[PDB]
RNA sequence: UAAUUGCGAUAACGAACGAGACCUUAACCUACUAAAUAGUGGUGCUAGCAUUUGCUGGUUAUCCACUUCUUAGAGGGACUAUCGGUUUCAAGCCGAUGGAAGUUUGAGGCAAUAACAGGUCUGUGAUGCCCUUAGACGUUCUGGGCCGCACGCGCGCUACACUGACGGAGCCAGCGAGUCUAACCUUGGCCGAGAGGUCUUGGUAAUCUUGUGAAACUCCGUCGUGCUGGGGAUAGAGCAUUGUAAUUAUUGCUCUUCAACGAGGAAUUCCUAGUAAGCGCAAGUCAUCAGCUUGCGUUGAUUACGUCCCUGCCCUUUGUACACACC
């Protein structure tokens, strides 16, 4: 949750009213055993605007 | 007393005390009865507990404040004046002192003699401002019996409180003090006072 | 019974641990004891003038003993406190690092702890062993 | 700690440094009412001086005053760390002092009547009666002079 | 300069510790302007004919 | 190359908040009647097919005490 | 300064002669005996505990309680 | 294996969880035995579930309780509803339903939110005040 | 306070009033009827109208009541 | 001293213009057969216990 | 009824905006899907004490198993339910029982029509008009000032101590945030009384800081009612840190100096349950600076559950020569 803090007000005037903006970070990780060509298949394809993937390989 | 014990021991007379009778502190629980009519049903004691501490709620409704256990009525109204709004272990410790005191002095259990200050200066009548136009005057009133405890505790209490600010005794014997003298009315106790004052007010004014 | 330190009411075993390191000798207190304040959070230094040195060497004994390792910076996290502004609000901040620290290395000489991998110490062999033993006698105290 | 008894050892009220300290006062916190060392320098000392701290100040012998006089006005030959002390590089010589009792007055004096005579603005600040550790004037302070 | 500051009397706080205060440091808001608001100044008011053309 | 960039038609401009304040924006800075600029927009609207649609105009026109104008048609809700 | 800040012999004495007859004895009550400072009032209660009179009946620190030997 | 439940027990954040398997009657938390627990003046509050329902029963089972969270009165309640409410899972699942019933019926029948965790949470400060209803100060004039 | 709102008594009454043939005095199942029945965005609302539907049920059982 | 004891058995409403005494009629219990109507200050339920201190004498409107 | 929320009366009948619905969060789930970035049980491997089996730890993967706790996806769950008081036996309200929860479940987000010459041209490269435009009211550079002190007023912070200060010792949270064209969060090892220095390290993060070992608070001492060791103002002297720069003293440190304040006039603010108040964090701001604020958890009371007396505002009735609407 990213939060953001602040005086709904332009100016100064007026009873202290505070409003809390928020946008939400959600993040998930699938864990695949596979070769070359299924790996970079499954990375070309399911797109989606909005989200985002990130294709690690690794093991340290 | 039939003793059980297993792997992490549990201490004797604590095994004893304990499954036996389920007493306060270590005090009597039973006998006991509010010395006056009324009070009973606003006075708890029993169902018994061990120390006046709890996970109680008594404000979601409006009369079940009179189904705490009444020693327990006694150590919250402690906690104040500021400088000790909440801290109720304080507050629970200097109440097992005082009972201690209590009933070292004169004997008694010391929760009776708690149930004797309670209802003694509880007020069995008072007065209130009465209008009439500008001028007001002052009526009497026969006060409930819930109030009459919640007065009793909050004079009884307070008096101590201030009873017990820039001197060398302790909350615990000051208070010990005035539910001694309030044991049965000595009249120099602070409660007893300002309850026979306000008795005092309440038949003059009527 | 069998018994390690869990075993011991934490004020029972640091007073005891405390007197036994006093009835010992070997130490190592480097010597500015007495003078020192143990924090910048406090008022005045120690009440105990002579041993508290033994009493934070045992409290840190003890509490080093329960888990696996830990610094200096823990122990002056862990004996920070409530330092009064004056008439600004109360923080808190941490204690000292050189009295700490040298607590460290002197129970670190007397065989007690070490300076484990990870970083910070950790209980010896033959710090559990004492630290067992001198429980077994606390608790043998109220047979 | 001890019942203890004596018999007319112990004298209460008592002077020494040009000022008196009541002898029915802990040591430590009676000879803390001399204008120049407070209740660390005193323990600290007391401490130095080899003294039980449970004594109360007209409880002492003799010698042990004379020795505690001592070690105050002579801090850093006594062993004390100089940041112990109030009056590190005087400013003059340079040497670290503890400026005691009668003297710390004149020694407030001094800087001060340093400080004007440099004519700095804290001279001018502490000839003018007013706040000098440079805090908002407008609303504290209406009594004070 | 520093000079004259620490020379010059008429300076320091016993000298305004002396003097007296005026009477316009406890006062009020002084307003000036208020309850003339809904009323405007500019007298000069808008038409009929042009606020039917506008809108 | 690392953008790539791509013209679209929006399917019913009758729909779409943003295109219809750049429409009676440019209607009026074509100097159309106010109230006909307003009142074409909210009929354009609606015959796409809206639920319901409104046209508020705050400022001033040719006068000079600035005002304001509603000009709504159909079903709209407000809370939620 | 005001008195009660020593051990003038008699006043031991007086302590000694004194415990019995004290239903209640701690450090508010040892005071209140027109005697004793806290220190050597919480010294008294801990040597008088050493041998006589007193029975420890309570525990700790700020609150001290004891009553009468039988 | 053996015959074993674990269970827990919630006060305000506090989580207190409590693994209770069959054995020779032992009752520690986190590490070490029931007669600490300090606090102390509320020894009697993680005291009482084992004298509620007497203090055998326990001579064939092995309870230890871990805490996270909370304040300490937080964790004292949160054990002792852990320790209970496992008692309870026991009889449920190793022992018979009239005594599961049994030990509920004596638990409930005096209680202090036991089995039942107690829902009481914070509430949100808003903005004008140093509180959740506190508002701050005003002078009007 | 529990005033139910207007659409809730509203449905409730079409409701008992074209499928008493069926439920009872029974919330569970007069939700659950509901939800064969009628198409309710919100299980809130379902479960409101339901048990009004239900207070109802039980208090036509009894003697009729207005609508 | 001749103190009174009557249960409450009816609550009627409250007095005052500040709205603190809860008008309530009570019957005794020591010599039952007669009923008074009093005014209270505290919390009051049905079945509760007055303390009256005024055999005969009642009261009605607050101001 | 919190509600133009309903019931009912009834020349009205049946609706739509707004309230409600809805959305968000805290509550329930041994039921589904799971996980070395979460954790548990067993086994290896290993230390200590007991030794009779045991009790208490270690081992970012030694394996195997699991999903109670942790996490977040889809669901379920409450609809004031069941019974019973009370009222036009209508809406509802009260009480007991059950229940995670029965005060709109607790707290928020949104929120119609209309008004004010409320505030903002010192947020905008939003803008009409006017003024200024080269000795500038443009811009930039140096230095000073917004902090200046007889005094009046408002938000506060710290206190007058013994439900206390001190010193040991016990020791527990939740909301957060952290370094690419950079120096942010920083464990750990040494050095120093301290502040801090220094040598390395993990972490772009459920993985590292960090279990954020926070504070009230708990425990054993010391002091003993005395402007006291309560209280910490004012002030002198010395060490450090941020920064091009700290004098009018950014902040932090150590010694000394030891004020007023002995519960506070008339007046006046806020508050009904994990709420009040006490307690400390994190975040904003930020090179350095919180006695501020936004949130957060910790400890946890007293007193109502009422009314129209003070006040403030709504609503009808009534008057009106007002309608630019009592300015």
């Amino acid at each position: 949750v990213l939060k953001i803090s602040t005086r709904k007000t332009p100016n100064g005037e007026g009873s202290k009213t505070w409003e809390t903006y928020e946008m939400r970070i959600h993040k998930r990780y699938i864990d695949l055993e596979a070769p070359v060509q299924i790996v970079k298949r499954i990375t070309q394809i399911t797109i989606e605007p909005g989200v985002d993937v990130e294709v690690v390989v690794a093991s340290n | 007393f039939t003793p059980v014990v297993l792997a992490t021991p549990i201490p004797e007379e604590v095994q004893q005390a304990q499954t036996e009778i389920k007493l306060f502190n270590k005090w009597s629980f039973e006998e006991v009865e509010v010395k006056d009519a009324s009070l009973v049903d606003y006075v708890q004691v029993r169902q018994p507990i061990f120390v006046a501490h709890t996970a109680g709620r008594y404000a979601n409704k409006r009369f079940r404040k009179a189904q705490c256990p009444i020693i327990e009525r006694l150590t919250n109204s402690l906690m104040m004046n500021g400088r000790n709004n909440g801290k109720k272990l304080k507050a629970v410790r200097i109440i097992k002192h005082t009972l201690d005191i209590i009933n070292v002095l004169t004997d008694q259990n010391p929760i009776q003699v708690v149930v004797d200050a309670i209802t003694n200066t509880g007020p069995r009548e008072d007065t209130t401002r009465v209008g009439g136009g500008g001028a007001a005057r002052r009526q009497a009133v026969d006060v409930s019996p819930l109030r009459r405890v919640n007065q009793a505790i909050a004079l009884l209490t307070i008096g101590a409180r201030e009873a017990a600010f820039r001197n060398i005794k302790t909350i615990a014997e000051t208070l010990a003090e005035e539910l001694i003298n309030a044991a049965k009315g000595s009249s120099t106790s602070y409660a007893i006072k300002k309850k026979d004052e306000l008795e005092r007010v309440a038949k003059s004014n009527r | 019974p069998g018994v390690s330190v869990r075993d011991v009411a934490a004020q029972d075993f640091i007073n005891a641990y405390a007197s036994f390191l006093q009835r010992q000798g070997k130490l190592e207190v480097p010597g500015y004891v007495d003078i020192v304040k143990t924090s910048s959070g406090n008022e005045m230094p120690p009440q105990d003038a002579e041993g508290w040195f033994y009493k934070r060497a045992a409290s840190v004994a003890r509490h080093i003993y329960m888990r696996k390792q830990v610094g200096v910076g823990k122990l002056n996290k862990l004996y920070g406190g409530a330092k009064s502004r004056g008439v600004r609000p109360y923080k808190h901040i941490d204690a000292s690092g050189s009295i700490n620290r040298k607590v460290l290395q002197a129970l670190e000489k007397i065989g007690i702890v070490e300076i484990s991998p990870k970083g910070g110490r950790r209980i010896s062999e033959n710090g559990q062993r004492d630290l067992d033993r001198i429980a077994a006698q606390t608790l043998e105290e109220d047979e | 700690s001890l019942v203890v008894q004596e018999q007319g050892s112990f004298q209460h009220i008592l002077r020494l440094l040009n000022t008196n300290v009541d002898g029915n006062i802990k040591i430590v916190y009676a000879l803390t009412t001399i204008k120049g060392v407070g209740r660390r320098y005193s323990n600290l000392v007391c401490k130095k001086a080899d003294v039980d701290l449970h004594k109360r100040a007209g409880e002492l012998t003799q010698e042990e005053l004379e020795r505690i006089v001592q070690i105050m006005q002579n801090p850093t030959h006594y062993k004390i760390p100089a940041w112990f002390l109030n009056r590190q590089n005087d400013i003059t010589d340079g040497k670290d002092y503890h400026t005691l009792a009668n003297n710390v007055e004149s020694k407030l004096r001094d800087d001060l009547e340093r400080l004007k005579k440099i004519r700095a603005h804290r001279g001018i600040r502490h000839f003018w009666g007013l706040r000098v550790r440079g805090q908002h004037t407008k609303t504290t302070g209406r009594r004070r002079a | 300069g520093n000079e004259g500051a620490i020379r010059d009397k008429t300076a320091g706080r016993r000298n305004n510790r002396s003097k007296d205060v005026t009477d316009s440091a406890t006062t009020k808001k002084s307003n000036t302007r208020r309850a003339t608001d809904r009323h405007s100044r500019t007298g000069k008011t808008d038409t009929k004919k042009k606020v039917n053309q506008g809108w | 190359g690392t953008i790539v960039l791509y013209a679209e038609r929006v399917q019913d401009r009758g729909l779409s908040a943003v295109a219809q304040a750049e429409s009676m924006k440019f209607k009026l800075l074509n100097g159309l009647a106010i109230r006909r600029a307003a009142y074409g927009v909210v009929r354009y609207v609606m015959e796409s097919g809206a639920k319901g649609c409104e046209v508020v105009v705050s400022g001033k026109l040719r006068a000079a005490r600035a005002k304001a104008m509603k000009f709504a048609d159909g079903f709209l809700i407000h809370s939620g | 300064a005001q008195h009660a800040v020593i051990l003038d012999q008699e006043k031991y004495d007086r302590i000694l002669k004194e415990v019995p007859t004290y239903r209640y004895v701690s450090v508010s009550v040892l005071v209140d005996r027109l005697k004793i400072g806290g220190s050597l009032a919480r010294i008294a209660l801990r040597h008088l505990e050493k041998e006589g009179i007193i029975k420890p009946i309570s525990k700790h620190s700020k609150q001290a309680i004891y009553t009468r030997a039988t | 294996a053996v015959p074993s439940v674990q269970t827990f027990g919630k006060k305000k954040s506090a989580t207190a969880v409590a693994h209770v398997k069959a054995g020779k009657g032992l009752i520690k938390v986190n590490g070490s035995p029931i007669t600490l627990v300090e606090p102390e003046i509320l020894r009697f509050k993680v005291y009482e579930p084992l004298l509620l329902v007497g203090l055998d029963k326990f001579s064939n089972i092995d309870i230890r309780v871990r805490v996270t969270g909370g304040g300490h009165v937080s964790q004292v309640y949160a054990i002792r509803q852990a320790i209970a409410k496992g008692l309870v899972a026991y009889h449920q699942k190793y022992v018979d339903e009239q005594s599961k019933n049994e030990l509920k019926k004596a638990f409930t029948s005096y209680d202090r939110t036991l089995l039942i965790a107690d829902s009481r949470r914070p509430e949100p400060k808003k903005f004008g005040g140093k509180g959740a209803r506190s508002r701050f100060q005003k002078s009007y004039r | 306070g529990r005033v139910r709102t207007k659409t809730v008594k509203r449905a409730s009454k079409a409701l008992i009033e074209r499928y008493y043939p069926k439920l009872t005095l029974d919330f569970q199942t007069n939700k659950r009827l509901c939800d064969e029945i009628a198409t309710i965005q919100s299980k809130r609302l379902r479960n409101k109208i339901a048990g009004y539907t239900t207070h109802l049920m039980k208090r036509i059982q009894k003697g009729p009541v207005r609508g | 001293t001749p103190v009174t004891l009557a249960k409450v058995i009816k609550v009627l409403g409250r007095t005052g213009s500040r709205g603190g005494v809860t008008q309530v009629r009570v019957e005794f219990l020591e010599d039952t057969s007669r009923t008074i109507v009093r005014n209270v200050k505290g919390p009051v339920r049905e079945n509760d216990i007055l303390v009256l201190m005024e055999s005969e004498r009642e009261a009605r409107r607050l101001r």
